[PDB]
RNA sequence: CGCAAGGCUGAAAAAUUGACGGAAGGGCACCACCAGGGGUGGAGCCUGCGCGCGCGCUACACUGACAGAGCCAGCGAGUACUCCCUUGGCCGAGAGGCCCGGGUAAACUCUGUCGUGCUGAGGAAUCCCUAGUAAGCGCAAGUCAUCAGCUUGCGUUGAUUACGUCCCUGCCCUUUGUACACACCGCCCGUCGCUACUACCGAU
């Protein structure tokens, strides 16, 4: 049980710690921190193998109202050099007309 | 049911009744008589129904939307432009339902997608 | 051992082996990282005399140390004094007894004791997902990135 | 191995799938297509039979002659 | 030709294979070795218990093709290993 | 046809689940059945649920249809069983040496109705594209190492299983002489599998013997001359490809004519060779700690 | 617990449906013909299989070398990746960390400078190959089996010659069935078995 065993029975056991002539290359990965390791890739592994499964599975027709009001990713062709996938969102700016820049020039 | 359970034509017709909901995709199993029991339904119908089945394949957005998409018609099925939005799509034509020829629709997505091509 | 290149699965071993013909002697074995990944000795490396390949359970890294639990034989020795005493004997001395007389220290290895490490805490890349696929998945789920 | 085929090959036994017939269903006796109570229970049948001729050409009607 | 038609024709010729004789058919014989020869078919029709080079030898010397049998000797190696 | 293939596989994948449930189901309505023709007393909760009477009076017939056999589960391969001689095209890797070529068209005699490509340039999606736009029934990749082979990878289309294996023990047709050897019979062959017991060992002895076109049943206990052995130990399925002529009733003489293999699978996924993300149905479980006790098939 | 669990013994048929063929006529095949292409086999290296054998890799010159100019890909992102081992010196009571030494392409296009100079493209055989195929080229990955002496992807450049015929070598099949109109064909052949009946021969 729990009272059937020594102080000694409950004593911790010390963990090694990497070697002095290798303490350059990093921490040693115990368990631990092999656990968060492979925690994090099988959670970017399952966040791809979902993304995936939604491109091979995607009407090439298909038709929302925000693709109106939206930049699409486009290519590498249309788009150029800056090609990323993501989709381009606003910042919050907008073309501003001359009557308002007139108010803030003369603010200014 | 109340056929005598090892009669040959009442498994013939049980086969054959299964497998014409199942392609007509009333039901999603074609192996229990219980689906023709209490799966079968007008419900399933009217999700059989074309805007539905559309806004299933997200053709459309909503299936407001797609009722007055194929009502203005931009939708065929097959070869044929429907513009009747009663039109039941079976299993079948549920991979053959797309937009029609010179449709404004199929503009705007392909202006989205930049692949807008004017020939 | 010690990795020396490391691949997806596949790690090369260097500081393991001294020669391909102990390679492969244990061949197949049951090898082991500190970290707890499993793999098995695969094959002898040429280019380099005394590493090899072995393929493991995932992806091992740089600085794990890789290590083959063998059980070497261990026979006693065959020592008999009596204990004469009414006439005399000869006491064989113990290990403390004979390096405090010849003068010998005890030998402790520094990288064997026990030191406190300090872990940062792990923090992890977010997520880096491919261009192509990122632009070819639909408009419910495109990355909207400014 | 090879003892086991002659085992096979002599007492014949193969695990070969075997061509069947792609009308069993309808055609299940195999006729020749050339120069050729219980009562209670047949006009249950045949009852099942119009009824389903009935429902077939409804189903085939309504799903516009995709079937 | 085919492994199928040699096999046929070899017992054919070594009688093992023929038509149902009559008994003076079986006369004749008993009137008028195959063993051996079974013993060659069922050694030349089995080619893959031992291993053979297709090529033939490179350079032709005359002076007066089964170069190993890999079955054997890996059973004889074994019974040397478990002793 | 992209898009039909897409839908019959989700269809498909859906029926699985459904079936799943319903054979939980199923399992407490066959006790319902047993327990009404043998009067053994059964539980109260088989016995006290009004839904599951209430779908017994219509769903008897299939339970009985099973247990007679008379249908066929619902499969990748109940659909053409034995209707159609299915076609098999048989690959290389991208750069294959002569003896990989070689070993190429071995196994492509062994099929009756395979053909072999050249792959050269050819993108591996645009291989499966190929495949089912040309209605193939399965291909068979190739894998070498240095003139000899590794690995096989047979799949199923639209949409049916891979088995990946690799290869131990070849011994090539062409390493023997033309004198020695000759040009293979091609006619329909037998088939014989020894030591498939689990369902796994069904599994892949249907995606093993759906490969060959089906025999003609009338007379095919004593004609044709032509056997495929796989035979199983120690889940590395070893196989032997003979002809034999029978000399007698009681004896029969046999011929070595194809390559020896001894190929371990190592993967069986429910889904075909350009899914690298299907899912799994079995895998060579190696670096586990009973992995090496335990024996499937 | 009961049965299984007592040795005329001493290792190496079925058939009215069966056994084997022949002749004629079809179909197919880069294991066939025909037209071409490419390996291997010559020298060296080495995995593997049993000193030998092939499979890859490398070297072997007109398709040249040197210097410039210009212009092209695709698959690839786990707080993860590193080629050794050392002469010295720094800061190091000691273990270490430093510093300085030693061992997004190839291709292609255009323009010039020099000119065959141990500075030599593989025999008999044997095998493979018919369109984005043969062949050249690089880049990337290393996925529970296999694979670094390599494996598998990915793009780039992209031909000649067949695409006919069963004449050779073979393989499969018809001569029974499986549908009916038009239309055409018109009892394929041998050696035996088995069964039924008939009479014969000679011992008991």
């Amino acid at each position: 049980m729990s009272s059937l065993r020594h102080a000694i029975q409950r004593r911790a056991h010390k963990e090694r710690a990497q070697p002095l002539e290798r303490q350059r290359l990093g921490i040693l990965e115990k368990k631990k921190d092999y656990r968060l390791r492979a925690r994090d890739y099988k959670k970017k592994q399952a966040v791809l193998k979902s993304l995936r499964q939604k491109a091979a599975e995607r009407n090439e027709d298909e038709f929302y109202f925000g693709m109106m009001s939206r930049k699409g990713p486009g290519s590498a062709l249309t788009r150029g050099k800056g090609f990323t996938g993501t989709v381009d969102g606003d910042r919050g700016n907008k073309a501003l007309s001359v009557e308002t820049v007139r108010l803030l020039k003369t603010q200014d | 049911s109340l056929l005598p359970p090892d009669n040959e034509v009442r498994r013939k017709h049980e086969t054959l009744l299964l497998d014409k909901l199942y392609d007509m995709g009333i039901l999603s199993t074609k192996a229990k008589l219980s689906a023709v029991e209490h799966n079968v339904t007008v419900s399933a119908f009217a999700r059989r129904r074309l805007p539905v089945v559309m806004t299933r394949l997200r053709m459309a957005e909503t299936v407001q939307a797609a009722t007055k998409l194929i009502e203005q018609g931009h939708v065929r099925v097959g070869v044929e432009e429907v513009r009747d939005p009663a039109f039941l799509v079976t299993r079948n034509m549920e991979d053959f339902v797309t937009w029609t020829v010179g449709s404004k629709i199929k503009q705007n997505i392909m202006k989205y997608r930049d692949k807008l091509d004017d020939f | 051992g010690t990795p020396w290149k490391i691949f997806k699965n596949t790690a090369f071993i260097k500081d393991m082996f001294n020669s391909s013909l102990e390679i492969a002697k244990f061949e197949g074995a049951a090898i082991r990282t500190v970290s707890g990944i499993r793999g098995q000795i695969k094959r002898a490396l040429s280019k380099p005399e005394g590493y090899f390949r072995a393929t493991f359970e995932d992806k091992i890294l740089l600085s794990d140390i890789v290590i083959l639990k063998a059980w070497y034989p261990v026979k006693p020795k065959q020592f008999y004094n009596p204990a004469t005493n009414l006439i005399g004997w000869q006491s064989m001395r113990l290990t403390g007894e004979i390096r405090r007389a010849e003068n010998i220290p005890t030998p402790q290895n520094p990288n064997s004791t026990y030191r406190k490490i300090e872990r940062p805490e792990r923090h992890f890349n977010p997520l880096r997902v491919p261009k192509n696929l990122a632009a070819e998945l639909p408009f419910k789920s495109q990355i909207v990135q400014t | 191995i090879e003892e086991l085929i002659k085992r096979r090959i002599l007492a014949g036994e193969f695990d070969e799938v075997l061509r069947r017939r792609p009308d069993m269903f309808g055609n299940p006796h195999g006729v020749r297509r050339g120069l050729v109570a219980d009562e209670k229970l047949r006009r249950d049948e045949e009852e099942i039979k119009r009824m389903w001729k009935e429902i077939s050409a409804k189903l085939d009607a309504l799903s516009s002659w995709h079937y | 030709g085919s492994q199928l038609k040699r096999l046929k024709a070899s017992l054919r010729e070594q009688g093992l294979i023929g038509p149902q004789k009559s008994k003076k058919q079986k006369r004749q014989n008993a009137n008028d070795q195959k063993a051996e020869a079974l013993k060659s078919i069922r050694e030349q029709f089995n080619p893959f218990q031992f291993k053979t080079n297709a090529r033939g030898p490179k350079f032709e010397v005359t002076t007066n093709v089964i170069k190993g049998r890999p079955e054997l000797s890996r059973a004889r190696s074994e019974e040397k290993r478990r002793q | 046809m992209l898009r039909k293939q897409a839908r019959q596989r989700r269809d498909y994948l859906y029926r699985r689940a459904l079936l799943l449930r319903d054979a939980e189901i199923a399992e407490k309505r066959a006790k319902l059945r047993a327990a009404l023709a043998s009067g053994k007393p059964l539980d109260p909760k088989i016995a006290n649920d009004k839904e599951l009477r209430k779908d017994f009076d219509y769903d008897v017939s299939r339970d009985i249809a099973k247990e007679q056999g008379e249908i066929d589960i619902d499969d990748e391969y109940s659909e053409l069983s034995g209707i159609v001689d299915p076609r098999v095209l048989v690959t290389t890797s991208r750069d294959p040496s002569s003896r990989l070529m070689a070993f190429s068209k071995e196994i492509r005699l062994m099929f009756p109705t395979a053909i072999r490509l050249n792959r050269g340039n050819l993108i591996l999606p645009d291989l499966v594209m190929s495949a089912q736009r040309e209605r193939l029934s399965d291909i068979i990749l190739l894998h070498e190492h240095r003139g000899t082979p590794t690995a096989i990878t047979i799949s199923h289309f639209p949409h049916g299983p891979t088995l990946m294996a690799s290869l131990h023990n070849v011994v090539l047709r062409a390493d023997i002489p033309k004198s020695i050897k000759g040009t293979v019979s091609e006619s329909y062959p037998h088939l014989i599998f020894e030591g498939f017991r689990t369902p796994l060992g069904q599994r892949v002895v249907k995606i093993l013997k759906h490969l060959f076109p089906p025999r003609d049943p009338t007379n095919n206990a004593k004609s044709g001359n032509r056997v495929i052995t796989f035979v199983n130990q120690d889940d590395c399925i070893e196989v032997r490809h003979h002809v034999y002529v029978r000399t007698n009733y009681n004896s029969v003489e046999l011929s070595e004519v194809g390559p020896r293999f001894t190929m371990r699978p190592f993967s069986i996924t429910m889904g075909t060779l350009e899914n690298k993300d299907a899912d799994v149905e079995w895998h060579l479980s190696q670096y586990t700690r009973t992995g090496r006790k335990k024996n499937y098939f």
